[PDB]
């Protein structure tokens, strides 16, 4: 009977916050890019810029 | 494409142009070249 | 230019606020005060009448 799914689900409203950090695409693009921050901080990884 | 014909959900890339508002290269307008928001093909 | 860079993200929880952060993690924040409003007070009385 059960229809298995690589992402966690959750119940259907409408009115969830745009800024949700609790289900895992939200989170994932928002570690991305703090991770993305990080190695462009400084100037090492990039030079000759 | 049946997919296609029921979701609520409707891809329009211009929200990343609207975020932007952009105009040697610059990171903002290279993301744009690089996602190319005209394009509407989302098979 | 009425509020435009407003709305390019969520309407709904808005904040305004500014701060810049030296290299040590020493982050200095500005947060306004959100003065009065007329309009705001004329509609919500015209609401309760």
């Amino acid at each position: 009977e059960v229809l298995l799914l690589p992402i966690d689900h959750q119940p259907a409203n409408v009115t969830t916050p745009t800024l949700d950090f609790t289900n895992e695409l939200t989170n994932w693009r928002a570690r991305v890019c703090e991770l993305m921050k990080n190695l462009v901080d400084n100037q090492r990884y990039q030079p000759g810029w | 494409v049946l997919l296609q014909r029921i979701s609520p959900l409707q891809i329009d890339p211009t929200i990343i142009s609207n975020t932007m508002s952009t105009v040697t290269l610059s990171p903002a307008s290279s993301i744009l070249g690089k996602l190319r928001p005209s394009n509407s093909d989302f098979s | 230019m009425l509020l435009e860079p407003l709305l390019s993200g969520d309407p709904r929880m808005t904040q305004l606020a500014i701060q810049y952060q030296q290299y040590n993690g020493r982050t200095f924040n500005v947060i306004p005060e959100m003065p009065g409003s007329v309009i705001a007070d004329c509609v919500q009385l015209t609401a309760e009448v």
